[PDB]
């Protein structure tokens, strides 16, 4: 699960 | 059971029960106050039946709940041992005593002459069966009763203490 | 499109969580076959499509309704009116979603039903959507929806009791929602509890005749009956 | 409708989880930023709104698309046909949503930007949406989206390295997103890892200087950098 | 968490 | 520490360390093989630095990792005790060795004349501090090293066994 910024 | 199992420290195992291994969750609650072995409750907190949750994972399994006073009418001279306060059968697992069949209605504990133990005992039924209500409440014997109705051995128990409101 | 295909796209859309599109496909399934009956698979699909589409709006409406009154209590008139037009918009959607499936029930699904299970499933479903209208309607549109809900649930109940085992998930689900109707719409906690507990007790008295998978099916709806009963009955 | 009312209704929409409408409200807000830029609260609300609108379509897009290859390797040319038609309709939405915000960025948000952290934020926001296009476009439009993403990320990088603390959530979020662009879009693990690692390290050197507030803001993004770096470097 | 049927 | 603790049984406590209380999660994994005390690994499984996950609760806390072979050149004549295979400092909590500063670069175990323990020891630093490589790998003393750099006691440790591949 690669994540990106939460905004 | 350990020798210092709170039930034997409480002499419930002794006066009412033989040793056994707990195998089902039992939760007894009056209002928002949950019973714990040996806790004290005023008579006025316990005048109506508690909510009693019975564990298990199978609604096909039926339990029987016994509530007795081994110290009736006084712990100092308990010649009515045991006093049957409440009797409920056919309680489905996962469920509560309110789901069961009330056999003897709940008698509000009115202890005098010292501290009384009010004991809740849960049995698992072998299956469906007719339980008859004792003709009277004094001089009940939980052991005899479990034997009469094949309840085997308790799967849970808990007691609270109670005395005349001073 | 073929009807294996519309089911297929319905399934596609369920997985994309695009529920209005799921409704659309399943609809074309419901209309395509006449008074010949959806299968179980398709009848569940349709229900789920509409349940997810209505469910989102029911959630939105509760949040917005709860904000509305709180802001009424403070006397923020400028806000309240904004909030009201917004609720109105949500209620316009609720009405459209309910009308959609209610019209399909009256024309196709209910009168096509030949079997008890189907008759109970779809009459219950009709009760559900009238119940959802009643959640947000008011005054005399509301008491009209509550009447339609009563009549549909009743007939469902009558048929379930004649023909379905007390352990049947469809009979149990009917008991579940009829109780919720008593509780939330009619404000009758006693009637709600009595009706749920009756159904729960009738099932309990047969639960152990069931084979394993059937037992697991029943117990799912029995747990819901049980938890509601525990809640309505709690300190 | 006043800008305070739009902002208020965007919060209401947000709580309702009705994000298409949240976008609408904040767009009206945004079209007022001239010599007069969005607050932190406003600008974040705008970003949350678009992120949720685009987010649901990216998630739908990628179950459909991977169901589409499952059916590819299976030899189901009727299923493929129907699926990629359906994938095509999600892609229409993705384009339309990215364009809404990208036009807004180009006309109002980017040029009205005053603070360093405002230019970084909106320049990175620009990068993000070209990247989202780049997730599905092919051929010529993939190209320009991929180039536009680089240009926008780079431009934001130069401002961030010069002007923002290495612990700044916005500088950190840009680095996180720039590196994800390198890994997923450009297929360069080495470049993604180094960009991410360097940004992680520079902030680790300044991490202990923050008050418990700045601290919690900063570590949240850094945990995402950390988790990606582990993932990319895993056995 | 007053709750209905899954169908 | 128990006498029956694997570190004591393995004489890592004794030969290398004094007893301590484990207080930080440590995880050493070569490929997909996770080290447990006394696990035997072939020299070829460990030619490259393992992945070492470091626990603790935040990233402003730093850790130092030491890897020594107390059985160099051999367990019957460990005249090189301890041989330093790897040293990493400033590893942020909740992170891993690969995130810290390489002070002594990893050298592949190549045991000979019997079975060598390869021992990982983790310390918590007081803070970001300047740590130096010893100038040679042989005759390292982890205990002196901890003292010279104010590393207190180990917060974790684990070791595997290894021997020449026939």
């Amino acid at each position: 699960r690669v994540l990106s910024a939460p905004f | 059971m350990r020798d210092r199992d709170p039930l034997v420290v409480g002499r419930v195992v002794g006066d009412v029960l033989d040793a056994f291994v707990r195998s089902t969750n039992l939760k007894v609650t009056y209002g928002s106050k949950t019973v714990s072995n040996g806790l004290e409750l005023k008579p006025s907190m316990v005048t109506h039946q508690p909510r009693v949750e019975v564990g298990g994972n199978d609604m096909r399994t039926f339990y029987t709940l016994v509530m007795v006073d081994p110290d009736a009418p006084s712990p100092s001279d308990p010649n009515l041992r045991e006093y049957l306060h409440w009797l409920v059968t056919d309680i489905p697992g996962t469920t509560a005593a309110s789901f069961g069949q009330e056999v003897m209605s709940y008698e509000s504990p009115r202890p005098t002459m010292g501290i009384h133990r009010l004991v809740f005992v849960l049995f698992q039924q072998l299956g469906r069966q007719t339980v008859y209500a004792p003709g009277w409440r004094q001089n009940f014997n939980t052991k005899d009763f479990a034997e009469l109705y094949n309840l085997g051995s308790p799967v849970a128990a808990v007691y609270f203490n109670s005395q005349r409101e001073a | 499109m073929s009807r294996e295909e519309n089911v297929y796209m319905a399934k596609l859309a369920e997985q994309a969580e695009r529920y209005e599109e799921m409704v659309e496909y399943m609809e074309k399934v419901a209309k395509t076959v006449d008074v010949e009956e959806l299968t179980v698979e398709e009848r569940n699909l349709l229900s789920v499509a509409y349940k997810n589409v209505i469910g989102a709006r029911r959630a939105s409406w509760r949040i917005v309704s709860s904000i509305e009154q709180k802001e009424e209590g403070r006397g923020n008139e400028e806000h309240v009116t904004l909030i009201k037009e917004y609720r109105g918009k949500i209620e316009a959607e609720l009405s459209k979603i309910c009308d959609g499936i209610l019209k399909l029930l009256d024309s196709h699904l209910v009168p096509s039903s030949t079997a008890a299970e189907s008759k109970v499933f779809y009459l219950k479903m009709k009760g559900d959507y009238h119940r959802y209208l009643a959640e947000f309607k008011t005054g005399a549109e509301r008491k009209e929806a509550a009447e339609s809900t009563m009549v549909a649930y009743k007939a469902a109940q009558d048929i379930a009791l004649a023909d379905l085992a007390p352990t049947h998930p469809i009979r149990l689900g009917l008991a579940l929602n009829f109780s919720v109707f008593y509780y939330e719409i009619l404000n009758s906690p006693d009637k709600a509890c009595n009706l749920a507990k009756q159904a729960f007790d009738e099932a309990i008295s047969e639960l152990d005749t069931l084979g394993e998978e059937s037992y697991k099916d029943s117990t799912l709806i029995m747990q819901l009956l049980r938890d509601n009963l525990t809640l309505w009955t709690s300190d």
